[PDB]
This record gives structure tokens, C-alpha cells and sequence, in this order.
DNA sequence: CTTTATTCACAAGCTTGCACAATCCCTGCTGGACAATTCTGAGTGATGGCAGCTCCCACCTTTCCTTCTTCCTTCACTTAGACTACATTTATTCAGCATCTGTATTGTTGGAGTAAGTTCCATGTTAATACTCACCACTGAGGATTCTT
DNA sequence: AAGAATCCTCAGTGGTGAGTATTAACATGGAACTTACTCCAACAATACAGATGCTGAATAAATGTAGTCTAAGTGAAGGAAGAAGGAAAGGTGGGAGCTGCCATCACTCAGAATTGTCCAGCAGGGATTGTGCAAGCTTGTGAATAAAG
């Protein structure tokens, strides 16, 4: 019956079937309960959408159309929860936040 | 002639190198350092270009974070100059 | 050659959904693929440990919800739990 | 083979300027070279171990990424 | 748990400056922005700006730029609001509200508001004022001038009280709000539905968009029962 | 009478409490604090004795290790009195802030 | 309903924890800061332990849940199971 | 009728009586030892599982355990542990 | 049919069969070769022997004949390697290493 | 790779003190103990003490307490030995040796040996000296006094050269040692077996225990070829 | 010595001109969805009992509040030198090209090695048990400390 | 330099009770044994991509000099923390009862794995654009020097 996919059944963009296959073959459990890839794909899609929206906002404030890893770093480090999630994570070609300590300024 | 007082060009360099994202170590000395360090573990082994690039990005990020903690230690010691004791204290608190 | 899979078309679909003027670079796509793989590994490992602790041999959406409550910080976890519950409800209500 | 002098004084100066350091002492550079050498040895040893497990003679970016990761220093953008 | 303590009313002479505290408790203070909303009976609610205590990040409305100044103090967990050069049109109630840095999140918990007396995208709400029975159905429209990605919230305000968050993300219910209220719609067309009425529902209902940089409230509907 | 100089008793207390192994906080106030904190997450919860015991060893070990890091921060600033700025610096470098 | 129990972590207890940490002198504002730090650490560990308990459909927080919470936050504890 | 718990307290005592014949052990120290053996088991086994997954292999062999010991344990500790594992595997595949 | 458990065949005291069962049920891989529990039991037995012998020596230089967790903490924290392995590990009822900074001593 | 640099010969008048350095390079200095032994024609090798640079933890022989003190400098990666009140029987070759903190490990690498010139488990080695041809088998016995649980090591020393480690843990080969040398035995009976000899096997062989607190060396067996 | 007009150098914004990467399009192909069957694992209930509460008590050790002293912290000066800034010289790196070959990867085959199922028996866990070790009480010597000498 | 009261800590003793090591009962899970299947060494080929070398223009690093400004040492004043005593108050260990909840057991039933087919979604390769990078020009601005009061 035309073989509609599970992501369109769940109304997602991230693949339910590929996430199910990676959960099955990734040596996590004996069984996968078939609603777990839907939840996983939804959580991954939400986190991707939040990061991409903040990075696109940073690129728009930087007057750039395209997102570079600097925009991803500026999106992640300016958010407390995103920086808590990726505290031990290095983003390549992302740089650092502009931050000079207040004592080092003149006068 | 014209001459900037000390600390002005330093703050300009801080702003310039915090605004940009390019790597600060030249690629060839880091490649030679990586090859010689890996010589003690393997006698004759090759390196991908991406492998050396990932090593350079990780090492520069680690050094920038350690210099941030070093500057915090120097400011806590009521100084604006970083000393080796600040590096040692920061690596002691970090657990390195 | 050998067909290596990624999340590039999926992240691009999400990006064109939330920003239908804004492109992305190859390096930023590599960052996004690494992010999705890392968070997948974290949530799946936490759900695997949660199933192993309670003498369960399956991973259900309850294990994934509890893992999302564990790794993710507060409002991030709350909105991710809302998104996952909405998706599982829509998937169950529609075959 | 030396090559620790290739990490020159203005390179360490630039890495400190990115970290927000305004004034740098003269003994910082040798300490930074030793710190970078220790970190590079710790990462490269695990990368070479991952390479030798795969029966390979080439260190790939994946081996470096796995090595970094194992130290709690996860790096994004290289696969 | 979560509360935003605000000071009493101010009787200020014009041309001076006034400080406003927003002492906060019950949550991790640095992880949530504090927004400031001004409320006059002639222009309704107007979003002024917000402070992020994590990086002390400011953002102001264009009509309040320079006139308003936001500051944060993390030691006492307090948010301060400065108004300078007080024009005679400043007699208004000022609320400070908590809002997470997540885009889906809204102004969930509000302060009591300080009454100060001097001595973009436009939300169109079709019913200005309507009458409903004790068990009727209420439908309120919030037609938007531009497009927003479902970033609309519905608030209920009693007379002489702080607004209460009903609906966030245009469909999701707030914490503690009963399931009688139901939001619907997306894009430019939105609606709030009250299922069955009580005597509590005598209030003014507003819709706020936060999909773009200037946040805009709606005109508001007055709903009174019997 | 007879009095000891400041720092003499404070050094013998360091030598005494570093060789001992038991808990330094009283058991009942820590148990009441644990139940007070946990009542904000789930009502009518009931801990085991070993759960509160494990919480106490974990909290005391964390506080002791933070006090060593605080002491190192104090000595770096050419002081012997630990201050809240030393605690903040140690938690900042450790990644707790 | 308990209230204001962080004051039960007395000043001599914080002084003993500083003596075991090797501290000779202690300022007067150390104690309130230590109470706040201990409070924040306790809510983090207890929140993870209560999440582990609620996943198990239990009303009793066990020591094993505390051990998993500590292991999760990178503070692995030996001698209480596991 | 309650089920039985299992631990390493019997084998750890045997190793203790090998290395120290006239030396007892408390129950708390045995709990520390059980937690230590469990923690090192999960660390080495998870590391070896990751090593097998990186190389697209479906089995954990003694080569994976040797590489996991090399990655996890520091220098002379890893050297002597590799020595012990090699000697035990050589002794096991001879009878 | 007979005797000769897998620990005795490998000259060990740690159970090869129980370690094989825990490797099979631990969801680490699809298959487990029968040299991996031997290697794994040998490594665990060596680490247990090293920690127990150092703790027995610490108990012996304490006019004691029973290992308490203080002796295990003294054994672990006095070694560079061992501390590194168990560096992020809290030992219950172990205390700390007795040390005072040199600037705190009176002179 | 691993080097243990030392100083030259020190001629010393009796009464004063003497300093010997052990500048170490090629390894992580804090992770390995540095042990000091002395060698005389009269009584051979004997262990003086050690210093662990991880915590600067010393342990001395009972007959060398007070006579010898040990310090470490972590910044220069050096270990210093002080000998005070040099009597007439103190002209000796003093060696520093790396040894890991693991109990199985032994004095794997040695220093060159400073010649100082002044103006308990008993080790029983049955062969004091023996002669061999170019291809036969040699067996050296090291029956000990008390019980050591395989904590015996075999060392080869050329004349006017530092000892070279052959066997650690009574059976295991050292790094770079060929398979001609084979250690055997356990408990109290130990033996070293040379399979086929060369012209480089003309040396003095020692066995050292490190199962107890004072480490004791062997009496020494001289092996001369053809 | 105190504000203040030049002078100066720097980064930022504006405006084309491309070319490198980004987007899109075509093609296989492989992994996902459909569908029926089998095979479980995990949800309902019901029990039994343990262990977590809650309360009472009587003791005594811990804590809290005052008072005094001391000695550590913080501020203010001075100065010496070690940093920064800059012009000049120098050497090294970058980027593009070309060749070369050692290696990583793909393909095929089959034998060794591992999973699966039965049986059973030897091991590991629990309950009951008998002393051992280490913990207080109590003298008893040795250093450590603050003080008058 | 020395002499001396004075609290505090180790060094032994003796008792004994808490816990630990020792001894049955049994049940469960690991070993023996056989069979079935699939996984990964082991060759064989082959492109490819990492090494090495050249080379001429960028481009940073090295050096030396001058001059500022900052780290560090000294001193003096003040206040904030330590030590100690006396009173009060709450932790602790014991001893009940009570019950709520946790782990066990049995059943069965819905969901998840299995397997074969078939197709449609995705990854690789190739044209196709279009954004931002570079280069040049203008400008506002902050820093630091020379003037005027």
C-alpha cells in the first residue's frame, strides 16, 4: 500500500527507520520497542532545529546568509543550557566568545 | 614618531584574535612536531591531512582554554601578567 | 567506493524548515552530523543503562524519555520530552 | 628531531591573546611548550593505539577523534 | 516555587530617573532571561526588552532604546530597570517576567508590577469585547501581520492583577492551566478557545508573538460572565 | 592561664581530621536536608539509610576536595585565609560554574 | 514539611571539612558560600537519583540510584553497591 | 524465597590469601573491592565494545581486550596487565 | 565428562565462566570469543592483587591485620598509576591523604 | 630513550658531605621511584634506599639511615643523594636506578655510577665462579633465606659498567634481552639459565629480591668464556 | 600641572569582480516498509514480610555566644627591571606542481571458532555458628608549645 | 643563648563484644558434548593518497633598542579570626509499634523479532550558480602628543 515511511507517520524529518536500525545494531539492548526510535528521532530533530535556528539568527545578526561553524559556536556558547549540554565539546573553526576581563581595560 | 603605550596593542590583539577563527600555529611546525611525537610510538607510520588538522584544532582549543584559566588565576593573584605558577595552578585544579 | 551515510539531507530539511533563506557550509554540516551522532550515542547509552538497571531486555520510549530527562538540562529536557511525546502520540494514532 | 621550537614565541602569544591574556611573562613559552608536548603525547599515543588495532599504518582523522573523545575532549567537525 | 518580587508604586517627578527591582527566587537565576513589559490603558502591553544574566545580554525595543536600561546582579539574584528623562506618558504598570532562552518558551511567570506615576508585526484581535454565558464556547482570533513559526502565546489578566500564561507555542498548555483552554492555528492565523465557562474567566485575554526581534502583544479581549 | 597561639590548634586540627576517616557532618541534620531537598522533586518519597549514607560520603568528599582547591587558590594569592573568591575561582576552573 | 535545614550544616562542621581539606584560616563569609555550594550539589545529585527512582516505578530512593546518579555526574562512589 | 545476589567477594578473598596469607579484610573493604572490580569490568568491556564497533566487527576477542587495557590503564600497569592476560590466554589454550 | 573449570584451566581465581556470562549478557557485542573472558579475568585478578597487596602493606605498617577502606585509600592515593586510574573515584570511609602545604607550617 | 645521567668521580676528604645527582630523561619522572644502591669490592652490591617523586616518599635501608639522605627536584627532573660523615669504608660506586611503583617491576634502567673515593633475607648463590665454552648451557642458583613470591630479578654486569637487567619477576624477560637467558623457580629456589653463550656473556650475574622492605642483592657469580 | 586641539593609526563600512564551494539534478542500489507468523518479555494482580517510618527517652557530647588578643590582610610608596612596541633583517612557510609507491580497500573462499540446546553436577550463596581483632579505659613517656629567664 | 609548667599524642596493657571467618544445604549456572552456520583470516588486485622534492613569492619570526608600568618588597594600622569558657540544646543510640512498598510468583496477551519481496529514498558523481572573500576607497573613532590656560 504505497509504502509510506515511519517519519511521515510521526510527522518528522529525521529518519525513524535509520534510528531504529542504529539502535538495533548499536549493541544497546536485546530488543527495541518500536516507539523508542520515534521518540529519539523527535528529540534529535528538536535539538537540531533549536541549534540551527539560533545559528541562523547569529548569521543574520552577522549579516551572512550561510551558516559557518563560528555561527554554531556563537549560538551554543551564548545559551546556558546548550553550553551545559556541550561543555566538554570542541567545535572546529568556531573560535571563542569575545570576552575581555574588566580589570584589563584601561582606567 | 608615533608609539602606542603598552597594553593598547595587546588589547587590540585580544579583540582581533577573539574575533577570528583561523588557527594560530603554522601548519608545518605542528606537522613536524606531530610526526616526531608519533615516532616514539611507531617507527614508520603515515598521517592523514585531516588527522593533523584535527590534532591542531584540538591542541589550539586546549591551549586557549588553559590560557583563559591561567588569566583567571593571574587576576585572582592581583596581577595582569601570567606566570608559570598560574599555569601550574590551573592544571592542578583541572586535574592535569 | 562504499556508501557512507550521514544526516546532511535531514539537517538541511530541518534548516530549510526553520530558516527558508539561510544556507549552510560543509564544515557546519560536519559539526551538525557530529552533534547528532554524539547526542544519539549519549541518549542510547543512557537508555541502555536504564534498561540494564531494571532487568529489562528492551528499550522503549519510557527509557528514552528518562534518558532525555537525565542528559538534557531543564527547559531543553522539557521541550524535548514534549516533542517526543507528541511524535509518539502521532505515530500511534496514525498506524 | 627537536621541532618543539617550531611552536614559536608569537604563536604562543597569539594563543594567549585569543585566551584574553594582556601581559605575558618570559617564562610562559617554555612551560606552554612542555604542556603542549604532554597533551600531544597523550592524544597521539591513543590515536596510534587505535591505528595499530585496525592493522593500519596510517593515522586517520577518525582515530584522532576517538582518542580525543576518550579523554573527555570531544571534537566536532571531523566526522 | 518560582516567584518574581517587585517593589511598590512610585510617585516620580518628571525629568528624574527611577530604579525598578526584580528580585527572583525558586529557580536557577542565570538560565532564564528577564523580560520587561510596560502596560498603559491606552496602548495596552508593550514589550520593552530583556536581560540575560548568563552573559548579561541586553536587547531593547526600538522605541525604548536609550530611554530604558537593564542591568543584572547575580549575587543578590536581582534585575534592575532604569528609566531616565521621565516624560509625562510614563504613568504605567511595569512587569518583569521570566522567560527561558529556548525559542519555544514564553513569558511564563510574571511579577506583580510597579505602578509608576509622573507628577514590526501587529496582532489583530477581531472581538474587542464579547459576552458569553456560563456554558458557552469562546473563540478568540489573533491574526498576525507577518509570518511566525507558531511562536505565539495566550495570556489571561484579571483586573489589578498580573497576567497569567495560558497557552505557549500556540497549542501547548501552560503549567497548572486546565484543559478547558485550547490554542490552535499556525502561521498568521491563531485562535484561543474556552470550552466551558466559570466565574473565574472574567478577564482580559492577550496574545503575544515572540517569533521576531520586537515582541508584540495583542489588543486584548474583555470577557465577563453574567 | 595558658593559651595557645592562633594557628597552633588549627594545625593540630588539620593533623587530626586528615588521619581520621569518619563523617564530619552530623547525620540527622544532613538527613533532614536531604529530605527537604528531595521533597521539591517528588512528594512522599522514602529513602533508605544507605542512600542517605552514600549521599553524605559523596557530599563530604566533594566539599573536602573543593576545600583543598580553595586552599591552593588562597595560597596562590599569597594568603592563608580562604575566601569566597577562592571558592568561586576553584569552581570556575573545575567547570562547576 | 521541612523548611530551613541548610542551617543544620553548622559552622563547626564546615570548619571540620576545611581542616580535613588542609585549611588553616577560614573567613567568616566562607560558611554561607559553602552552604550554597553544598545545596547546589545536593539538588543535582538528588534530582538524578529521583529520576532513576521514578523510572523504576518506586517510591523508595535506594542507595543504588544514588550510586548511578554519582556515576552519571562523573563522581563514582565505591563501597555502596555496584 | 527471595533471589540471591552475586559478587566477587569469594574470589577477591582468594587473591588476598594468595598475596597476604595472614591478613583479613573488613566487609566495607570487600564492598570497595566489589565496586572496583565491577567498575573496571564495565570500563574495559565498554571500551572493547567500542573498539569492535569502530572496526565493523561483530565479536570481542582477546585482541580487543588487550587494546582496551592498553588504552585504559596507564603505562606499567597496562604492561603488566597485558603480560598477565597473555600468559593466561596462552595457558588456557594449551589444555 | 568431568572437572576442570575454565578458571583452573587458565590458572586463575577470578571466574572465567561468570565473566563470559556477564560479557554475553552485558550487551557489548553480538559475539564473544573464548579468549576474551580469560584475558579479562586475568586483568581483573592482576588489578585486585596489586591493590590488595598494597593495602595489605599499608595495613602492616599500621600494626593492623585487617584491611579497612582507609588502607585501600592509602594504597591507591600513594601511587601515580593507581591514582590515575581511580582518580575520579570516591572511596567511602577512606578519608584523605595526610598532607599540609609547606607555607602553612610555622617558622 | 631512557637515560639516567650522573656526575663523575668525587675524591672526598673524610668529615664533610657529598652530593650525587641522578638527572633523568626520556620518561615521566614522577611515575617511577629512583633507587640508590652502592657497590664495593668487599661486599658487592647493596641497596641503600629510594625516593618516590610523586609524593617525595623516601625509604632507606636500616644500615644507611642517617648516613644517606635523599631529595628530589621535580622542576629539573633530578634526584639528589647526600652522604654525610664519609668514613674510610665509603669509597664505592654509587648507582641510581629507575624502578616503577608496581611491585612486579624492578631496577630496569641504571645510572652510570659515581665513583666516590675517600682519602633481612640472605642471598645464597652456590656457584661463585664458573667457566664455560662457546655453546654450552649455564645454570646459576639463587636459593634465598625467606619466602619471596616470585619477586626476584637477574642482572648482568660487565666490568667497569652499569648492571644490565635480564630477568624480572623471576621468569619474565627484560626489554631487549634475547631468549637465551631464562629465569625459573619460585618461593625460595630460583635459577638463571643461559642457553648458548657468546663472547659478551663474560660478566658478573646478580640476583636481587624486592619482596621485603630491605632489598638484598646476590653474592655474584663470575662467568668467564673459554 | 589640567584641559584640549591637532595628529595619528586602525578597524569598520561600501562597492564591485570572481571562483570556490553550495545547491541541485540523474542514476543505481540498498535498506526500509508491507505483511504474516512465531515467539517471547513485560504488564496486571495477589502475597508476604521487611524495612522505613514515627514517637519517647535519657545522656552527654556538640554547638552557640561573649571576650580578648594577635597577627594577617589591605592599603600606600618606591623602585627596579622586565615586559611591550616597533623597525629591520632574516628565514621559513605556503601553495602549486609533479612524480612515486606503500597502503587501504574491495572480492572470494573456506576453515576455524562461536552460538545453541540438553544434562548434570560442582560451585557459589545463604543461614547458622565461634572465636579474633580492634576498639575504649587507663596509665605512662615523649616531645611540642608558650613563657619567663 | 636557656628552663619550665602545660596540654596533646603515641605506647603499651586488659576486656570484650562486633564482626568476620568457618561450616552445612541446596539450587543454579557453568562445563561436556554435539551440531549448524557465518565471520573473519588470507591471498590478489588496484587505485589513491600520503610522501618527497622544487621553487618563487608571501609572511611571519628574530633581534635589538627605548621607555613605561608593573610586580614586588617594606611598613604601619586596623579589624576580623582564633582560642577559650560557660550555658543550652539537639544528636545519638535504644526500643518499641505500624504499615506501606518492595520483591516474588504466576498468567497471558500484545508487541517485537523473523523472513521474504519489492520499491522508493538516499548516496555518489556532475553540471550550475551565487555568496562571500579579496581588493580598493572612504570614514568614524579611539589613542596618544603637543598647546594653551
Amino acid at each position: 500500500a504505497k509504502a509510506k515511511s515511519r517519519s511521515s507517520r510521526a510527522g518528522l524529518q529525521f529518519p525513524v527507520g535509520r534510528v531504529h536500525r542504529l539502535l538495533r545494531k548499536g549493541n544497546y539492548a536485546e530488543r527495541v520497542g518500536a516507539g523508542a526510535p520515534v521518540y529519539m528521532a523527535a528529540v534529535l530533530e528538536y535539538l537540531t532545529a533549536e541549534i540551527l535556528e539560533l545559528a541562523g539568527n547569529a548569521a543574520r545578526d552577522n549579516k551572512k546568509t550561510r551558516i559557518i561553524p563560528r555561527h554554531l559556536q556563537l549560538a551554543i556558547r551564548n545559551d546556558e543550557e546548550l553550553n551545559k549540554l556541550l561543555g566538554k565539546v570542541t567545535i572546529a573553526q568556531g573560535g571563542v566568545l569575545p570576552n575581555i576581563q574588566a580589570v584589563l581595560l584601561p582606567k | 614618531p608615533h608609539r602606542y603605550r603598552p597594553g593598547t596593542v595587546a588589547l587590540r590583539e585580544i579583540r582581533r584574535y577573539q574575533k577570528s577563527t583561523e588557527l594560530l600555529i603554522r601548519k608545518l611546525p605542528f606537522q613536524r612536531l606531530v610526526r616526531e611525537i608519533a615516532q616514539d610510538f611507531k617507527t614508520d607510520l603515515r598521517f592523514q591531512s585531516s588527522a593533523v588538522m584535527a590534532l591542531q584544532e584540538a591542541c589550539e582549543a586546549y591551549l586557549v582554554g588553559l590560557f583563559e584559566d591561567t588569566n583567571l588565576c593571574a587576576i585572582h593573584a592581583k596581577r595582569v601578567t601570567i606566570m608559570p605558577k598560574d599555569i601550574q595552578l590551573a592544571r592542578r585544579i583541572r586535574g592535569e | 567506493r562504499s556508501r557512507k551515510e550521514s544526516y546532511s539531507i535531514y539537517v538541511y530539511k530541518v534548516l530549510k524548515q526553520v530558516h527558508p533563506d539561510t544556507g549552510i557550509s560543509s564544515k557546519a554540516m560536519g559539526i551538525m552530523n557530529s552533534f547528532v551522532n554524539d547526542i544519539f550515542e549519549r541518549i542510547a547509552g543512557e537508555a541502555s543503562r536504564l534498561a540494564h538497571y531494571n532487568k529489562r531486555s528492551t528499550i522503549t520510549s519510557r527509557e528514552i524519555q528518562t534518558a532525555v530527562r537525565l542528559l538534557l538540562p531543564g527547559e531543553l529536557a522539557k521541550h524535548a520530552v514534549s516533542e517526543g511525546t507528541k511524535a509518539v502520540t502521532k505515530y500511534t494514532s496514525s498506524k | 628531531r627537536d621541532n618543539i621550537q617550531g611552536i614559536t614565541k608569537p604563536a604562543i602569544r597569539r594563543l594567549a591573546r585569543r585566551g584574553g591574556v594582556k601581559r605575558i611573562s618570559g617564562l610562559i613559552y617554555e612551560e606552554t611548550r612542555g604542556v603542549l608536548k604532554v597533551f600531544l603525547e597523550n592524544v597521539i599515543r591513543d590515536a596510534v593505539t587505535y591505528t595499530e588495532h585496525a592493522k593500519r599504518k596510517t593515522v586517520t582523522a577518525m582515530d584522532v577523534v576517538y582518542a580525543l573523545k576518550r579523554q573527555g575532549r570531544t571534537l566536532y567537525g571531523f566526522g | 516555587e518560582v516567584q518574581l518580587q517587585q517593589s511598590g508604586p512610585e510617585l516620580v517627578e518628571p525629568g528624574t530617573s527611577v530604579k525598578m527591582p526584580c528580585k527572583a527566587s525558586g529557580y536557577t537565576f542565570t538560565s532564564y532571561t528577564i523580560q520587561w513589559v510596560k502596560q498603559t490603558p491606552r496602548q495596552g502591553l508593550e514589550w520593552i526588552g530583556y536581560i540575560y544574566p548568563y552573559n548579561a545580554g541586553t536587547k531593547y525595543n526600538e522605541k525604548f532604546k536609550g530611554k530604558a536600561t537593564l542591568t543584572s546582579d547575580k549575587s543578590s539574584s536581582t534585575v534592575y530597570m532604569e528609566l531616565s528623562s521621565l516624560t509625562s506618558e510614563d504613568s504605567a504598570v511595569y512587569y518583569c517576567a521570566r522567560k527561558s532562552s529556548r525559542l519555544r518558551s514564553t513569558l511564563d511567570y510574571w511579577g506583580q508590577g510597579t505602578s509608576v506615576t509622573v507628577s514590526d508585526i501587529k496582532m489583530t484581535q477581531s472581538p474587542s469585547s464579547m459576552h458569553a454565558s456560563l456554558g458557552e464556547r469562546v473563540t478568540i482570533t489573533c491574526k498576525a501581520s507577518q509570518d511566525i513559526r507558531s511562536y505565539l502565546s495566550w495570556y489571561q489578566q484579571k483586573p489589578w492583577k498580573s497576567p497569567k500564561t495560558l497557552i505557549y507555542y500556540a497549542t501547548s498548555l501552560a503549567d497548572g492551566v486546565p484543559s478547558r483552554f485550547s490554542g490552535s492555528g499556525s502561521g498568521q492565523d491563531f485562535s484561543l478557545t474556552i470550552n466551558n465557562l466559570e466565574s473565574d474567566d472574567t478577564a482580559t485575554y492577550y496574545c503575544l508573538q515572540h517569533g521576531e526581534s520586537p515582541y508584540t502583544f495583542g489588543s486584548g479581549t474583555k470577557l465577563e460572565i453574567k
